[PDB]
């Protein structure tokens, strides 16, 4: 995701 | 991520003992320290939680690092006197190398 | 050592304050959970599990339950183990017996043409195998010689009914 | 001459059993090997199946551990008996040497010896990962058999006068003793879960702690050797890869390190002492007592793994030392004396002597430090963190207080909230430091005396330069610290200040005094300036102090040992043992000043919450 | 004090006493067998094996003794028998011949042919007996009544109103993750039960309706359920008072689990019971499966875990009144 | 294939002699008594019933075995049943089964009745179905008895006693  | 864990969980902590003096007359007036109480343990549950992981990841690769210079050890050790008991590295090199 | 111990001292005197928590959306990070997959494979993860030994007291069920290569690494390690676990028996019997010492033409041995541990290994497998290459056979000269083959063609047979009965 | 297990000398002839069956040197061996073998060719099948069970069907994801009774004490024995196997091993690869063959009969019973402890903790591990303990009957059998056989063998020795010479002798007979020991390890789970021959198991359930469905930091439900290498968290760190690390994704932790269990433990310190003891108050002293009673119990487990880490720690340079002493000589003989009925002994100062045997176990020895000084750190950490809830809940209980002008006055609620956070967290922060006191002495004590041991006077003169940095840096540190001081509590102003003048920012701009403040600023940051000046400099003596005192400390000790003594000529050996030990001395010389400045501050945090903790109340 | 009709873990507790025995215990030997015990099992395999051994080993050492091979030590005689020297020699030629080993140094001459028909009659009877055993061996590896004690019935059952009807639940939940297919659940009330006619049924079993969205008793269980029985005026738990229903009540709810292991194919049962004592009144279950990240997570921690919760404290009989009354 | 028969199993499966005809509830029942004599049990025991009798419809069929399906009275209206003790197996004689023209003086001998029982189930030391099969002429039907209750009550737990099962 964004996070990664 | 469990450094800022560490620290954005402190902030809360001393906030709520500060907010927690001015309006003491407040809280007592309603008697309802208990809920302030659970607060508090709650807030120091969260602190001490995210603490315990930091120390322990940190202690994790303290000693994964340890035992990756260990193997270093073993193997310079055996090779180097493998090497000064036939190629003659006459036994300077040798402790230059083990210390 | 850039904070080993000089982190101790606090300052509590600093300026941080509110911050934007751009937290990431809900929605991406939530999906639907599945209680049993597209073909079968029901996702349930179980948790809490007491265990009381139930699932290793049915290890018929397990045996059957895995999957082919590791039925195969239990079937050759089964016999694997009980084919070393006889040959280390033969072969001390043999040496205790000291008939792979002397070589002497009247001394009469209890395993005939024992001479190291790789022949007591290959009686060992024609016992529990039953092929018998005859040319390791079993003396009467000591009776404890007879008790262990009794003890291994007994084991090598429950061995063989119960891995029959797993691939059946 | 093909590989044999007694040889193939004068014709075969260690075979011979004429003389007796079991009074053959090599038979007593070939029926050692047997037990362990045994063990080996009955557990594979089954550890075989509980890894295919992992695999293809792990339906307890979150399974509780259930640990036997006696199982601190069950690892700890499995460990110090590896610790002999890989001497026997050692043994048996040096006496073999000077034969036509390899005997093999001095080195496969311990080699297999030691593949199966390796897998007799695998199965038990797997037998307490679910509670089953049925299948420990072929535990107790193997160990006691292993027992018996040896014990034969022991005894076998005696009668042939081997006596305490022979290192063989010492192993086997300490090995026996370690079988004996845990022989009655298996019989006490016996005798606790009754379940072989008794009429009812007594059967245990697992903590609640770990009952509990989110709870992450599950370090004390763990076995002994997952304890000291933190593998448990390998899983979590994997996690943090992938997914971040959110406050609902951290644990909830245990029981045992609840703020409010903590503080029930330290509420009870005090009352038995208040009651016991007729001090009416609780002041500076009987906190001091109340910290101690309450958390003792780990503080000193923490010292001792420090203490034994420091003994080992030494055991680096001196290791080195043997290494490279044995390294010269020519290595004229290279043999062992000692003969007994064909085979050789090799005896004590033969053993620790050699070169490889030497480093296998510096690297043994290692492996022991470097997980104990861990183990030791983090035991402090807990202790110290336990403390900090503790203490934090105990004095915002006193908060629940009168608000007088005399008390509200005194102390301002700005007052109590830096008394929680800086008293609080140099007060944890002295529980960290705290096992250093205890072991850091010692430390130093031996490592100076097997340093003048190892090369005499002029390495008292190096300690002593190496001793001379404490005070300076002291000094220095204390100097550092009061110009922090002074920076901090000058930037707090200008931090006001700027945030006075950009607060309204609009109403400077309006009126086009934007630049003007901003020199009113610049001003106060320039005097700033100044004072971190001074910082940097007190904090680069620092550095150099550091990385020029180990330096200037070998270039004097070894200058005075050619020139001034001339007592021994160098050798590498003594040269470079020396030198390592410079190393491990350098480290803790340096933070021992920490260690002082930390307990001086913890002395003064207490003071000030024992003027707080009893401070005039509210009412009955 | 008190008897149990069937044990909390199956076990069926019923002492069958003055039975007339035709021999059926001991005439279908195979059944016999699979229900033994896996030690007396091996010691009646080692037994049938060794028996048979010893049996063909004193024939064969009888007709080596009166051919009249053993006693001599003459070479100009031709043995039956190679190297029958003595009887462990014809122990060990049975080992050989039954077990099919063959050592080699005893083999079969032609001189007596009452050998070859001992040899064709050894042969067959080792055969035959490994057949047999093979097959109760076979039976006894694909018995699953082990797989039956992972099926799990909570400790106590309580009573809750759903959807206004006051039911009698249960909640049942599997370990192993290997499905049970056709899972059938019966339940049954087994109480002393007199007609007006003057009959007294002991142990009148009265079955229970499952209140299936179907009406069927078929479930599909792979999280627990909750197994909920709806008390009407056709169910015999009609007339239940909680103050009738403490320890020293004549009640007790059988609950069966049918169902086939999908691992091997073998149907098996369930069973528990609940006396009067175990039934808990008003309380409910607490819920088991949340929502993790991935997929659903059940805690099995709280499986039998209760809560109370308001509930009339009157009889089933006396709800339908008090409801009937205020929609009239 | 042959060490799995479970027939002699099934031979150890008792039906009383003869059934009873009994009110029970004020409606007139069909009684009858299984009993089985081995400690293991038989899942899924399912229990049948069937009439068999010489019927003439009203369109001029004769049916000379013409075997009429009949209600097992279940609490569910189902068929399983789980046996223990020896159970009662009794039939409501309701306006749609066959047997609502009985009489005490039509149940002699020379009467063409006859019950067929089928108890099934799958035994479980094996896992192979069976059968139990029973048959009731008109002269092994006892009109106006009761069986007598057999499930004793011992100190630790339950008796039966099978020397009254069929009284
Ligand atoms: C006095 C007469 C009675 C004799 C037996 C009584 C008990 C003997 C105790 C000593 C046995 C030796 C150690 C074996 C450890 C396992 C023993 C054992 O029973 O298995 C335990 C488990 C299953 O147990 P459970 O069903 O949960 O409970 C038992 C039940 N309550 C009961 O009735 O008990 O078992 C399993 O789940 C089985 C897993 C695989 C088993 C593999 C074992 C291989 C053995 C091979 C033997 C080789 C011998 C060779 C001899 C050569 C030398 C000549
Ligand atoms: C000269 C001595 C060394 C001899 C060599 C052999 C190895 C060491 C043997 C000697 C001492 C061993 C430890 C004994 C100390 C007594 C206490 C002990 O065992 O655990 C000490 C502590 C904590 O334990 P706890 O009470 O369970 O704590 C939580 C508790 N349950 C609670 O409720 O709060 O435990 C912890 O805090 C966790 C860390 C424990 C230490 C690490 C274990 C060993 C790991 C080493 C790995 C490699 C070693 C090499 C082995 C093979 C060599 C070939
Ligand atoms: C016309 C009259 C009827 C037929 C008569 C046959 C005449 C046979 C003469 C020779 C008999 C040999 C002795 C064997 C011992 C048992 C013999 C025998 O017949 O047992 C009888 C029974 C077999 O069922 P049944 O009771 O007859 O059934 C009838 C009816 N259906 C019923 O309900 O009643 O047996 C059983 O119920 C089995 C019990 C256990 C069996 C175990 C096997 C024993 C041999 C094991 C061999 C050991 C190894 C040695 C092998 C050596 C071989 C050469
Ligand atoms: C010639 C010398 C003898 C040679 C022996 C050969 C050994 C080869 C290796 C072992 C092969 C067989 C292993 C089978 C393991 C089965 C495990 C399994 O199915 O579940 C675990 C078992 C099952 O519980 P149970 O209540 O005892 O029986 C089942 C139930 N009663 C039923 O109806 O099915 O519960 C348990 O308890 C585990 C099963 C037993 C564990 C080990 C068995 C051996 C124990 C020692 C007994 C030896 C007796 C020999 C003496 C001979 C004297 C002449
Ligand atoms: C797949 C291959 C299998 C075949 C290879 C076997 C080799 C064994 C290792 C070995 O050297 O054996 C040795 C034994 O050593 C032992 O007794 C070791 C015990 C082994 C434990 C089980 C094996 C894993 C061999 O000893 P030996 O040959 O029996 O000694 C006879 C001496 N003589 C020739 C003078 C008479
Ligand atoms: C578990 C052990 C396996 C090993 C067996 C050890 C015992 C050997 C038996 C034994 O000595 O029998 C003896 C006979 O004895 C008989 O005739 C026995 C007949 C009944 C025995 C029933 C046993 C159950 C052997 O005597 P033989 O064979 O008649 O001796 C003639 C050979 N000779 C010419 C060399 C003298
Ligand atoms: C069970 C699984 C195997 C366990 C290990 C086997 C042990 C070795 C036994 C060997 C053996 O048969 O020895 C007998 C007893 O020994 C003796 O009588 C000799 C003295 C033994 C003292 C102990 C007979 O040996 P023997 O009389 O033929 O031996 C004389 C020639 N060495
Ligand atoms: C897991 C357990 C691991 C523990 C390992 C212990 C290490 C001990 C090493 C001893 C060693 O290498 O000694 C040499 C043995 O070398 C040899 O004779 C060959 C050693 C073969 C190693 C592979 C003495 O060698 P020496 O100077 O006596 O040489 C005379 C040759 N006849
Ligand atoms: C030197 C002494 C080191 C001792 C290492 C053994 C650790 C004992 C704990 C369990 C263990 O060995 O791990 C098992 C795999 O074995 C292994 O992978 C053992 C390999 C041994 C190499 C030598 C898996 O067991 P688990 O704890 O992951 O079981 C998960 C249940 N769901
Ligand atoms: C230096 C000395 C050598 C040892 C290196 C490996 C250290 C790991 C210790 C073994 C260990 O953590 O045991 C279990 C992991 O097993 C394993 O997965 C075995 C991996 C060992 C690799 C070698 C933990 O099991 P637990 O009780 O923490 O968790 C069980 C619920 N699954
Ligand atoms: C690096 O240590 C030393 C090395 C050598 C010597 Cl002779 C002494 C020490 C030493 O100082 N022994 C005290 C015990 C100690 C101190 C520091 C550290 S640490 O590595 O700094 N880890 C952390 O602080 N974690 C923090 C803890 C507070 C909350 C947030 C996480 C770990 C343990
Ligand atoms: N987590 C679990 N895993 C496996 N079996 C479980 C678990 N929890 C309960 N059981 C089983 O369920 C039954 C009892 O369930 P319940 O939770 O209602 O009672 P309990 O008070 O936990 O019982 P007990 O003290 O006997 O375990 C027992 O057979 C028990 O072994
Ligand atoms: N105690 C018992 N044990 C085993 N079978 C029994 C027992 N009592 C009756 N039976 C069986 O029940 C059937 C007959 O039962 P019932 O008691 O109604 O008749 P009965 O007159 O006692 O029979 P009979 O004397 O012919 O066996 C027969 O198959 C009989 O074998
Ligand atoms: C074994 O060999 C050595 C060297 O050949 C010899 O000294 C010793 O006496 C021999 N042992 C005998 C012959 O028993």
């Amino acid at each position: 995701l964004s996070s990664v | 991520d469990l450094q800022q864990l560490d620290d954005t969980t402190q902030l809360p902590l001393v906030s709520h003992f500060a907010e927690t003096v001015e309006g003491l007359t407040t809280i007592r007036a309603f008697r309802y320290e208990a809920r302030f109480q659970q607060k508090l343990l709650e807030y120091t549950d969260s602190n001490n939680i995210a603490s315990l992981f930091l120390t322990a990841a940190n202690r994790w690769l303290e000693v994964c690092m340890e035992y990756i210079g260990a193997c270093v050890v073993l193997i310079a050790a055996a090779t180097s006197i493998s090497n000064s008991l036939h190629r003659e590295l006459s036994a300077g090199l040798v402790g230059l190398g083990l210390t | 050592m850039l904070s080993r111990k000089g982190i101790i001292p606090e300052e509590y005197v600093l300026t941080r304050l509110a911050e934007d928590p751009t937290e990431p959306r809900y929605r991406t990070r939530e999906r639907r959970a599945r209680f049993v997959s597209k073909k079968g494979n029901c996702n349930v993860a179980h948790k809490n599990i007491r265990e009381q030994g139930r699932f290793l007291q049915d290890v018929f069920t397990t045996l059957v339950d895995l999957k082919w290569p590791h039925t195969l690494l239990i079937f050759t390690m089964s016999f694997l183990c009980s084919w070393l676990l006889f040959a280390m028996v033969w072969w001390l019997i043999a040496f205790a017996h000291g008939d792979l010492a002397p070589g002497e033409g009247t001394n009469v041995p209890c395993v005939t043409s024992i001479h190291s541990f790789s022949s007591a290994f290959l009686f060992s497998i024609e016992v529990q195998v039953t092929i018998g290459f005859g040319g390791r056979m079993v003396t009467e000269e000591c009776p404890l010689a007879i008790l262990i083959l009794i003890v291994q063609n007994i084991v090598g047979l429950m061995i063989n009914a119960i891995m029959l009965g797993c691939i059946f | 001459m093909p590989l044999a297990f007694c040889g193939t000398e004068n014709h075969s002839a260690a075979y011979r059993v004429d003389q007796g069956v079991l009074n053959n040197g090599c038979f007593v061996d070939a029926l050692n090997v047997v037990p362990h073998v045994f063990l080996l060719f009955i557990t594979f099948p089954i550890l075989f199946i509980g890894w295919g069970s992992q695999s293809s069907k792990v339906h307890i994801h979150h399974s509780t551990w259930l640990h036997f009774p006696g199982h601190n004490l069950r690892w700890i024995l499995t460990f110090i008996l590896l610790f002999v196997l890989v001497c026997e091993i050692a043994e048996g690869i040096l006496s073999d040497g000077v034969t036509e063959s390899r005997h093999l009969h001095l080195y496969m019973p311990a080699g297999m010896a030691f593949m199966a402890a390796i897998t007799s903790v695998v199965y038990y591990h797997n037998i307490e990962t679910s509670n089953f303990p049925k299948l420990l009957i072929a535990l107790l059998i193997y160990w006691t058999l292993a027992f018996i056989t040896k014990t034969i063998k022991f005894v076998k020795f005696y009668d042939h006068a081997i006596g305490f010479s022979q290192l063989r002798f010492c192993l086997t007979g300490l090995l026996v003793i370690l079988y004996g020991m845990l022989l009655l390890v298996e019989v006490n789970v016996i005798r606790v879960r009754r379940y072989i021959f008794f009429k009812t198991p007594r059967e245990v359930k697992p903590p609640e702690d770990l009952q509990d469905l989110g709870v992450r930091f599950l370090q004390p439900f763990v076995n002994l050797l997952s304890k000291g290498t933190y593998w448990w968290m390998n899983a979590f760190i994997k996690t943090a890869h992938k997914k971040p690390i959110d406050l609902r994704a951290i644990a909830k932790l245990p029981i045992a390190m609840r703020a409010l269990t903590n503080y029930q433990r330290l509420c009870v310190a005090f009352d038995a002492q208040a009651r016991k003891d007729t001090q009416s108050p609780q002041g500076a002293r009987a906190i001091w007592r109340a910290l101690c009673h309450a958390f003792g119990r780990r503080l000193i487990l923490s010292s001792t793994f420090r203490i034994l880490a420091d003994l080992l720690g030494f055991a680096g340079p001196l290791c080195i030392f043997g290494i490279v002493d044995h390294l010269g000589k020519e290595n004229h003989v290279f043999q062992p004396k000692t003969q007994f009925l064909g085979v050789y002994f090799v005896s004590s100062q033969e053993f620790l002597g050699n070169a490889y045997v030497l480093a296998v176990l510096l690297f043994l020895a290692l492996l022991l430090q470097r997980t104990f000084l861990q183990a030791s750190y983090y035991v402090a950490i807990e202790t110290g963190i336990n403390l900090r809830g503790a203490i934090q809940t105990k004095i915002y209980n006193k908060i629940m207080m009168s608000t007088s002008n005399l008390s509200m006055g005194e102390m301002t609620a700005g007052q109590i909230c830096n008394l929680v956070a800086i008293d609080t967290n140099q007060l944890m922060w002295f529980f960290f430091l705290c096992p250093n006191l205890w072991t850091m002495p010692v430390q130093i004590i031996v490592g100076v005396i097997l340093l003048y041991y190892i090369l005499g006077v002029s390495a008292l003169i190096g300690a002593a330069v190496i001793i001379l940095l404490a005070p300076v840096q002291y000094f220095v540190a204390t100097k550092l610290s009061q110009a922090q001081r002074t920076t901090l509590e000058h930037s707090n102003e200008r931090l006001k200040q700027t945030n006075e003048m950009l607060r309204g920012m609009k109403l400077l701009k309006l009126y086009a005094w934007e630049s003007i403040f901003c020199s009113r600023v610049e001003v106060t940051r320039r005097k700033e300036m100044t004072s971190l000046r001074a910082f940097a400099v007190y904090t680069s003596i620092s550095i150099f102090m550091n990385t020029a005192i180990p330096i200037a400390a070998v270039l004097i000790t070894f200058v005075g040992h050619v020139s001034f003594f001339k007592e021994s000529d160098l050798s590498p050996s003594v040269a470079f043992a020396s030198l390592s030990l410079f190393h491990i001395l350098v480290t803790p010389l340096f933070l021992l000043s920490s260690v002082v400045r930390s307990t001086v501050k913890a002395l003064v945090s207490v003071q000030k919450l024992s003027e707080f903790l009893s401070s005039a109340e509210i009412r009955e | 004090r008190r008897a149990r009709f069937v044990s909390k873990k199956g076990n069926c507790n019923v002492a069958h006493k003055n039975i007339r025995e035709q021999g059926r215990f001991l005439q279908d030997v195979f059944t016999t067998l699979v229900d033994l015990k896996w030690p007396h099992t091996l010691l009646i395999f080692t037994m049938s094996f060794l028996c048979s051994w010893l049996l063909f080993a004193m024939v064969w050492w009888l007709i080596a003794f009166a051919h009249g091979d053993l006693a001599p030590g003459e070479g100009t005689n031709v043995p039956c028998v190679t190297s029958i020297h003595s009887f462990s020699s014809a122990f060990l030629f049975s080992i050989e011949v039954q077990v099919t080993i063959g050592f080699g140094g005893r083999m079969v001459t032609e001189e007596c042919p009452l050998a070859i028909l001992i040899l064709i009659v050894q042969n067959i009877v080792g055969l035959m007996i490994n057949a047999i055993m093979l097959g109760c061996i076979f039976m006894k590896t694909a018995q699953a009544h082990r797989r039956a004690e992972t099926l799990i019935f909570s400790k106590h059952a309580v009573i809750t109103l759903r959807h206004g009807r006051l039911c009698f639940m249960l909640r049942v939940g599997d370990l192993r993750k290997s499905m049970i297919i056709s899972a059938t659940i019966h339940m049954q009330v087994v109480r002393k039960t007199t007609s007006p006619e003057g009959e007294v049924v002991p142990l009148h079993q009265v079955d229970i309706p499952m209140e299936n969205g179907v009406g069927g008793n078929s479930i599909f269980l792979v999280a627990p359920l909750i197994i909920y029985h709806v008390i009407d005026s056709n169910s015999p738990l009609y007339d239940l008072a909680p103050s009738d229903l403490h320890h020293h009540q004549d009640l007790e709810i059988i609950v069966i689990l049918e169902g086939v292991v999908e691992t091997t194919g073998i149907t098996t049962q369930a069973r528990t019971s609940y006396l009067a004592d175990e039934i808990l009144w008003g309380q409910r279950f607490v819920p088991i499966v949340a929502e993790e990240d991935g997929r659903y997570s059940v805690d099995y921690s709280k499986f039998g875990n209760t809560v109370k919760v308001p509930t009339p404290l009157c009889t089933a009989r006396q709800l339908d009144e008090d409801r009937s009354l205020l929609d009239a």
